[PDB]
């Protein structure tokens, strides 16, 4: 039960055309800004702010409380990206750049120190363990018809 | 003085730290009035259609249908071949294929060469 | 004859009867939770017998009853392995599950779908039993996926809550990342050793190469919530308290460590994988302990404690002491289930409040709960001659005297100090100060179910460590002689952590206020790992899923190449051909032209 | 075989002389009876085949597909019983006639001891499908979808006819037994390369291969429910069955002619799995899932190892059943909602619990959960590709993770959450839909007990 005019249309250079589209999408004429006329097929669809959908007012009486949406309002091109079940752009207590710097620094320092500790291992002042029968030759692999070189152990 | 909060794409500027609503002019108040007016008009229409005892169906949402049509069936008619679109298409649709072909071809060539030399130790490799 | 096999199969069989009866009439009454609890108790008391027989003789057995299918030279059969690990882990898991079900009969009395909750718990228990007793890699994979699916179903217990669905999907995502490595290992083992059975795998692989072991380590990291894939375990607390007490505390999360234990004959033969798993365990235990230091939600703190213990047993695997890791699994089950049950008791008594900022004086208000929590915390920190001691003390001793990485040594020591510190934080902030809960005091624990369930695990966490330690044959070379300063390093570092945490927590009484430092913000926000890693990758991937894959390639260029170009060319040719004005002058001129062309060309 | 073909033919006079209010009952009963008769074909032997006569033969590859084809028709009738309530008797009888003709053509196709007869019926299966899509379709795009489905298939399959008649002229026979016994190597030449391309492209277009899959989302979205299930369950397996039958004469050229198709499939599985994540439609999401699974089957067939073939057959059967179930569930949702949009109706688990259970089971099966035959085929193909090259595991694991992600996304968006407020026509689910879901799912959990029945001739 929807007319042809209601459906999305190609990006319009003219102001009169722009005004018609802004009225169609139920938003103010100077509040409407389409995607740039590039090769991609956005056409005549408003470029709503990339503001997420988790951080909408949680106390407003939305028509769809779970999605935080109102009936009839324009829908973001990437709503399925922001449904509170996926990526959200909620402002964080610490800046994004400093968060990335701190996390990368911690991980890199941990890796470097693990490698350094691998270079300088830790052990105890003991000699290698001694096993009686030719370093347990028969019990490790077998091959009894080869008569391996016999290793003797030094009592001290 | 305190360190400044620098917003990013995935951490947007908070409304409280935003400076747009501190430089208030009468036209801004008029704009907010019009926004609230159209929002209330839509809300009144929805509520009138929603509490009707005679209605026994789903309230058709023009916004949802418009969004679905824009996402699915309106991409090609607004598509134009441009250097950006052409380059992105060529890259993202050709590069991965040839990259994976080169990787697998090199791996299989190395494996076949090792097989021909016989230095692979394929013992117990019964199932294939 | 030899009741070992009969009883070891009968326990797993009797665990299944209520699932069959779930379509009967008893499912529609209020008798179902008690029915399931009694069934689990009977299964535990029946499975207690093979443990005694193994202790007396050293019985080991594998049963391959049903032959599923043969693929040329490979045979897949329903094979159960009943070695030391399985016969010892059956009773512990059944005991913990029995206590948790009895606790849930009180915690979840108001839930309309309580019967479904108990059925889900039983299904998870059955799947974990299958995973533990599995003998070939396919059955192990069956259990591996079943426990993950049950965790997904139980995390999102409340469908209305969006965070529950988010946490469930996150857990599934990380478990699939681990399953990638699991499947890699399975495929390598089949294509090289020609068998998924553990016996042939052990025999044919004297020097196991790097690839299957790296795959197994990736799977263990995925399911045991190591540093690379840790956040799903702390995020899995959106489910009911009994679920997080049984699944994501002591039984399901030790599946990766158990997988690494099961393949210990191959682990010893490789040196790079041992180093990698030791490093992973060290980094993850330090990171989760550091995060737990400053957490404010009680369940979050205990979840991070669980993650730290998981990292500690991964470290134990790294220094090539798998049996010690199994022992620590057994002890940690007891006392961590205790801690979660006490936390659930507090939460229910304080009207579903979880922040420790609103828990005040409960040392006198809830005497049994505080005594149980104190005993559990002292066992966790490693108090001598308790359940946690017999495992953790030996872990630290063996780690101190092995040719291992030094940074792992330091990280483990700091991690156990921080363990003591956050145990102190829990006790001090939830049982010592003045009350801070709302005025309507609804404190009540006088319910036989809760008291009995707590006291059973109390007796367990007091005596089971001693009993198990002294009632099993030796499997590791003892560290008889050690330096005195290094002999006490665990106790000294634990006492230092206690003192430092208490002294720093007592300073919150002083009437001074100061903005947090960068270290506090880093530790409270979980190293900023959940933020960035859940916003930078996901978004980008999803972006591509709509930009490159869906619109640009499928809807634009793939359409332009084959169908649209053909349509355009045929339309243009049709327009060109069919556009004739109907003049016979042009027709006959073309006829003359073609007559001339055929006359001079085709001859 | 005629004990199967003859009753299917007699279904037509049975339907056309039935009473106006008893066509569905008779068609369902006799279709189920026919399925029971088809069960006898499953008992294959380790030797050559069940060579019934000079025209029809049955193998252990044809037996599972034949049983699935005969079993699908009652489900198609129960699915179509809903939206054909307000249809005249003649048009309902024509619909049942089209379904019966489709089943008969598929049954004659799957045995088809001679390759030209196989091709003739393989293209004959195209007319009833096109009529069903373009006649009993709701949307106005059914015409374009029908044109795409016709032309994508026919353009690929037309060179196949020339290749087949050429092979008959040189080899001298197209009987599959003679073709298998007298097979000779194909030399590396341009003519042989183009013969390979002609013989392969006709089946790769129908599977479909990534890059030629544009017809499948349109055909699946615009078709009615029965057309959707017959497309997703059986009509996609025609290409794979033909490819596994015809790769016996393309050796050893395939050893290096499989690289473009292997790369295309191993990347298109990832691409379509990612596409499924960002989808505003349910039927489109299921169609793209089918494309991903069929790309995996293409990889398996092109590897050409015994484990590859076994996994390919298992995945064929499992994906057919799972996709049919998912399309059934989507149709039941669409009938009440009348919108066909994923986020328009939410939280349906609170209102319809048993349908939520069916949704969960279907999603778990699609998620390739052990020990279901979905994972059996998946894992066999994974091991075979790992033997082919150790680096394929990266792509396959990525596909597995994305598959789990989009399956649980489909479950969560439509079942969990808070219900939509402005929808008050969600009537309780009928017995017909519950029975349809049960009959879809129970054969899967039963076949997981006897995998050897669906593992193909190389078992
Ligand atoms: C199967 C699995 C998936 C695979 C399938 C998907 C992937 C494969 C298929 C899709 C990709 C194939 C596309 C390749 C060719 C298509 C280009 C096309 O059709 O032209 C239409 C379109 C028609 O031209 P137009 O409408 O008259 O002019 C409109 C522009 O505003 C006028 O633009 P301009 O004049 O300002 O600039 C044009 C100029 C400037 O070009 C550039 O800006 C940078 C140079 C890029 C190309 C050279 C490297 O270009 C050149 O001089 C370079 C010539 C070489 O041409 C373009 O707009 C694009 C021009 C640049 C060509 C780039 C193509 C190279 C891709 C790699 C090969
Ligand atoms: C663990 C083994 C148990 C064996 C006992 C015998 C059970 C026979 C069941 C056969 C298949 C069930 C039929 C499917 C539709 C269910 C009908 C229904 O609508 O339910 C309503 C009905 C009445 O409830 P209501 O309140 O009126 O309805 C409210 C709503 O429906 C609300 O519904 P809800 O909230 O109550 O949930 C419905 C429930 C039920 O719905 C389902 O999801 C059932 C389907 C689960 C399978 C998922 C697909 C994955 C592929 C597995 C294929 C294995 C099949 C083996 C042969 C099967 C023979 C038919 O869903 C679940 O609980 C979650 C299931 C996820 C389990 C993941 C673990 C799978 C692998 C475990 C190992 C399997 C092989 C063992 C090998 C080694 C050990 C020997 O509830 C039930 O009947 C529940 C049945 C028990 C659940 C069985 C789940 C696991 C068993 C799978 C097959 C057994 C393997 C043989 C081992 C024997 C030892
Ligand atoms: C062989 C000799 C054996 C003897 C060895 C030595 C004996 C003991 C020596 C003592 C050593 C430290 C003991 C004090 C611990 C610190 C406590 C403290 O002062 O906190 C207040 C203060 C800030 O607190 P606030 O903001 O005022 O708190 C707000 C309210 O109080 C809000 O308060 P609230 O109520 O919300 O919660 C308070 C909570 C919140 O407190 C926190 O904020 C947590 C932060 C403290 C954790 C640090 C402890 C261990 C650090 C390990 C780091 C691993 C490497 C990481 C590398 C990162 C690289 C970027 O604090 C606590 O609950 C207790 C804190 C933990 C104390 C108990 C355990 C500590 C003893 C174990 C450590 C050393 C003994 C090892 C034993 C083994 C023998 C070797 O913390 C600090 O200032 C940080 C001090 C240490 C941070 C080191 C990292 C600096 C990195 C800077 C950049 C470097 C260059 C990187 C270049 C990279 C290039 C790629
Ligand atoms: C306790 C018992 C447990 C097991 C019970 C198993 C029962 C199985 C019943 C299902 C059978 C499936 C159908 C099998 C059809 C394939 C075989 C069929 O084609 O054979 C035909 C024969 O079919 C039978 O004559 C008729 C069977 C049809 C009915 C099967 C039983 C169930 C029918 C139920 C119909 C509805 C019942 C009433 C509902 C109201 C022709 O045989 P023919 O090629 O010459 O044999 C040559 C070899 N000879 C010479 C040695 C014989
Ligand atoms: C788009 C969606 C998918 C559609 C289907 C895609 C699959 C079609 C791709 C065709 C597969 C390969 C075709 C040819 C393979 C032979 C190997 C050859 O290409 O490599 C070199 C061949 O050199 C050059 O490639 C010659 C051919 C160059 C002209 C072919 C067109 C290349 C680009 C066109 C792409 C268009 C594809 C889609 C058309 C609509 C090796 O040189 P040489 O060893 O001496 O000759 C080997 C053959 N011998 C031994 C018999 C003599
Ligand atoms: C490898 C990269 C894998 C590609 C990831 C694909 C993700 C895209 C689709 C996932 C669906 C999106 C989604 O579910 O939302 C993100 C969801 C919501 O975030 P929350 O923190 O839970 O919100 C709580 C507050 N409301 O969070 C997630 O689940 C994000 C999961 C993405 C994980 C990506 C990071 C993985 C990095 C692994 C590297 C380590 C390898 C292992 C090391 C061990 C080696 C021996
Ligand atoms: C139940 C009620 C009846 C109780 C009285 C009967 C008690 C047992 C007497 C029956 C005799 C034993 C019997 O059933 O026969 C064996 C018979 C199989 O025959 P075989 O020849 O040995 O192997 C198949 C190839 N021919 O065994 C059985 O089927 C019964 C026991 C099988 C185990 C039960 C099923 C559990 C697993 C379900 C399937 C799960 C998926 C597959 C698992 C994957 C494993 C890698
Ligand atoms: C040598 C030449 C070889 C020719 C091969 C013929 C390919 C068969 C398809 C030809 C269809 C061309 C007809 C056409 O596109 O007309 C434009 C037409 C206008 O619509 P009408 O209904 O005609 O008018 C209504 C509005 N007034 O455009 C369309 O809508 C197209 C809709 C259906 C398109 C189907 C295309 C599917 C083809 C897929 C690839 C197959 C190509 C075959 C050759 C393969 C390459 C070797
Ligand atoms: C969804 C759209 C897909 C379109 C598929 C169309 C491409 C199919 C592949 C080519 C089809 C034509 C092949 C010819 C049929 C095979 C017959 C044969 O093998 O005989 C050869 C003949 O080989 C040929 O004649 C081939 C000529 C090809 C002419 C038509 C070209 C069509 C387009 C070619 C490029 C397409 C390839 C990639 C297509 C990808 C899909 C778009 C042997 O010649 P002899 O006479 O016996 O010589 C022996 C003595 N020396």
């Amino acid at each position: 039960h929807v007319t042809k005019d209601m459906f999305p249309g190609p990006y319009p250079k003219t102001p009169e055309e722009r005004a018609a589209a802004a009225k169609k999408y139920n938003m103010r004429v100077e509040d409407y800004e389409p995607y740039p006329d590039d090769g991609m097929g956005y056409g005549d669809y408003p470029k709503l702010p990339d503001r997420s959908q988790q951080e909408r007012d949680p106390w407003y009486d939305w028509d769809h409380p779970d999605l935080r949406l109102n009936w009839g309002e324009p829908i973001h091109w990437d709503l399925d990206m922001y449904i509170r079940n996926r990526v959200d752009t909620s402002p964080t207590p610490v800046s994004w750049n400093t968060m990335c710097k701190h996390l990368f620094g911690f991980v890199a320092f941990m890796l470097f120190m693990f490698w350094v500790g691998e270079i300088y291992p830790s052990y105890q002042p003991v000699g290698p363990k001694q096993y009686p029968y030719n370093d347990l030759y028969l019990e490790r692999g077998g091959d009894p018809t080869k008569e391996p070189e016999p290793v003797v152990h030094y009592e001290i | 003085s305190f360190p400044k909060y620098k917003p990013s794409r995935l951490a947007t500027l908070p409304a409280t730290l935003d400076p747009a609503e501190y430089d208030i002019s009468p036209e801004t108040r008029k704009a907010q009035a019009e926004r609230l007016a159209i929002r209330s008009r839509l809300k009144r229409e929805y509520l009138l259609q929603y509490n009707d005892p005679n209605r026994l169906g789903v309230i058709e949402d023009p916004a949802l249908i418009r969004w679905t049509y824009a996402r699915s069936a309106n991409i090609y008619p607004n598509f134009r071949p441009t250097p950006k679109t052409s380059l992105l298409g060529a890259l993202f649709g050709i590069g991965p294929l040839f990259f994976w072909y080169y990787v697998f071809k090199t791996d299989r060539d190395k494996k076949e060469k090792l097989i021909q030399e016989g230095k692979l130790d394929q013992t117990f490799n019964i199932s294939y | 004859m030899n009741p070992f096999a009969s009883l070891t199969l009968t326990t797993l069989t009797i665990l299944t009867i209520p699932i069959m009866m779930s379509n009967s009439n008893i499912y529609k009454t209020n008798l179902y939770p008690n029915y399931v609890k009694t069934t689990v108790s009977y299964a535990f008391t029946l499975s207690l017998v093979p443990l005694l027989m193994f202790m007396h003789t050293g019985q080991e057995m594998i049963i391959s009853n049903w032959h599923w299918m043969t693929l040329q030279t490979v045979e897949l059969s329903l094979s159960f392995k009943m070695d030391y690990f399985s016969v010892m882990f059956i009773p512990v898991a059944l005991f913990v599950t029995w206590s948790i079900m009895e606790f849930s009969m009180w915690y979840m009395h108001s839930d309309p779908f309580i019967n479904r909750f108990f059925k889900y718990l039983l299904l998870f228990l059955i799947t974990m039993m299958i995973l533990v007793t599995a003998n070939n890699l396919f059955q192990l994979f069956i259990g591996w996926e079943g426990v993950g699916i049950m965790s997904f179903l139980l995390i999102g217990w409340w469908h209305g809550r969006t965070d529950a669905n988010t946490a469930a999907l996150q857990a599934i995502l990380y478990n699939r990342i681990g399953d990638i490595g699991f499947v890699l290992s399975m495929a390598w083992f089949l294509t090289h050793s020609n068998a998924w059975d553990l016996q042939q795998i052990f025999m044919l692989n004297n020097e196991c190469p790097n690839m299957p072991l790296i795959g197994l380590l990736l799977a263990a990291a995925g399911k045991s919530a190591q540093f690379g894939l840790h956040p799903w375990l702390p995020s899995a607390m959106e489910g009911p308290t009994p679920v997080s007490a049984l699944l994501h505390s002591s039984t399901m999360v030790v599946a990766g460590v158990f997988l690494l234990i099961r393949f210990y004959p191959l682990m010893e033969t490789n040196k790079l994988v041992q180093t990698m798993t030791l490093c992973l365990g060290a980094i993850t235990t330090l990171f989760t302990a550091l995060c737990a230091i400053t957490q404010n939600d009680i369940k979050k703190i205990v979840a991070f404690s669980t993650s730290s213990q998981l990292g500690l047993m991964m470290v134990t695997i790294g220094i090539n002491q798998p049996h010690l890791a199994f022992l620590h699994i057994c002890m940690h089950a007891f006392f961590k289930a205790m801690l979660f049950m006490c936390s659930g008791s507090i939460i229910h008594s304080l009207n579903d409040e979880q922040d420790i900022r609103k828990m005040g004086g409960l040392y006198k208000a809830m005497p049994f709960t505080t005594t149980a929590l104190i005993i559990g915390s002292l066992a966790l920190t490693g108090m001598p001659y308790l359940t946690g001691f017999y495992s953790k003390d030996l872990i630290i001793e063996a780690v101190n005297m092995s040719y291992t990485n030094a940074w792992a040594l330091l990280m483990t020591l700091i991690a156990t100090s921080l363990t003591a510190a956050y145990s102190t934080r829990i006790i001090f902030f939830a049982f010592l100060g003045k009350p801070r809960f709302p005025p309507l005091v609804l404190i009540n624990e006088n319910n036989p179910l809760l008291i009995n369930s707590i006291k059973r695990l109390l007796i367990g966490s007091i005596f089971a460590g001693f009993i198990i330690s002294n009632n099993i044959p030796p499997m590791t070379v003892p560290n008889t002689t050690m330096p005195l300063y290094m002999k006490m390093t665990a106790l000294i570092v634990t006492i230092m952590g206690f003192m430092l945490a208490l002294e720093l927590n007592n300073t919150t009484y002083y009437l001074k206020f100061k903005y947090p430092s960068q270290t506090y913000k880093f530790s409270n926000m979980l190293g900023y790992y959940p933020s960035i890693m859940h916003r930078l990758p996901t978004y980008h991937n999803l972006s591509m899923s709509q930009k490159s894959a869906s619109s640009l390639l499928d809807l634009i260029w793939l359409e332009t190449i084959l169908p649209k170009t053909t349509s355009f060319i045929q339309m243009k040719m049709s327009i060109m051909v069919s556009n004739q004005k109907g003049l016979i002058k042009l027709y006959f001129l073309s006829f003359l032209i073609t007559i001339m062309i055929s006359m001079t060309l085709f001859n | 075989m005629l004990k199967i073909i003859i009753p299917t033919t007699m279904l037509l006079p049975m339907t056309w002389m039935s009473k106006h209010n008893m066509i569905w009952i008779n068609a369902t009963v006799h279709s189920l009876l026919i399925s029971l008769i088809s069960l006898s074909l499953l008992n294959q032997l380790g030797e050559n085949s069940l060579n019934f006569s000079l025209t029809f033969f049955s193998d252990s590859l044809s037996a599972p597909l034949l049983v699935l084809t005969t079993w699908l028709l009652p489900l198609m009738l129960m699915a179509s019983q809903s939206h054909l309530s307000k249809e005249t008797t003649t048009r309902k009888k024509l619909y049942i006639t089209m379904l019966i003709l489709l089943q008969l053509f598929l049954i004659m196709t799957f045995t088809a001891t001679e390759l030209i007869l196989f091709y003739i019926l393989f293209e004959a299966t195209l007319v009833p499908t096109l009529i069903i899509i373009t006649r009993w379709g709701n949307q106005t795009e059914r015409l374009n979808a029908g044109l795409y489905f016709l032309f994508y298939t026919l353009a690929g399959s037309l060179p196949l006819l020339v290749a087949l008649v050429y092979i008959q002229n040189t080899t001298g026979s197209l009987n599959f037994l003679i073709i298998h016994y007298w097979s000779h190597p194909l030399s590396n030449s341009w003519s042989n390369i183009f013969m390979w391309l002609a013989c392969i492209m006709a089946f790769m277009v129908k599977m479909p291969l990534y890059g030629l899959h544009l017809w499948l989302p349109k055909a699946h979205v615009e078709a009615p429910i029965a057309g959707s299930m017959v497309l997703a369950a059986v009509l996609l397996k025609l290409g794979g069955y033909g490819m596994m039958r015809i790769t016996t004469i393309l050796n050893p050229l395939t050893n290096y002619m499989a690289y473009p198709f292997l790369m295309l499939s191993m990347w298109g599985m990832i691409m379509t799995s990612s596409i499924c994540l960002r989808q505003t439609d349910l039927k489109s999401l299921i169609a793209y899932s089918s494309v991903s699974h069929m790309a995996l089957v293409i990889v398996a067939i092109m590897i050409q190892t015994p484990w590859s073939f076994m996994g390919a057959t298992a995945l064929m059967i499992a994906h057919g059943l799972t996709s049919s179930m998912l399309f059934c569930l989507a149709n039941t949702n669409y009938e009440r909602v009348h919108s066909r949009t994923m986020i328009l109706a939410r939280g349906l688990q609170t209102l319809l619990p048993l349908m939520a259970t069916w949704w969960l089971v279907a999603s778990l099966t699609n998620l390739a959960l052990p020990p279901s035959i979905n994972l059996i085929g998946e894992l066999f193909i994974i091991t075979a590709s790992f033997s082919w090259s150790n680096i394929t595991i990266i792509l396959m694991g990525m596909n597995m993770m994305i598959t789990a992600l989009y399956s649980l996304y489909m479950l969560i968006t439509t079942q969990r959450g808070k219900y939509t407020h402005h929808i008050n026509n969600i009537k309780p689910s009928f017995t017909r839909e519950n029975a349809l879901m049960a009959l879809h799912i129970l054969p899967l959990l039963l076949l997981t007990l006897n995998p050897k029945m669906i593992l193909g001739p190389l078992y």
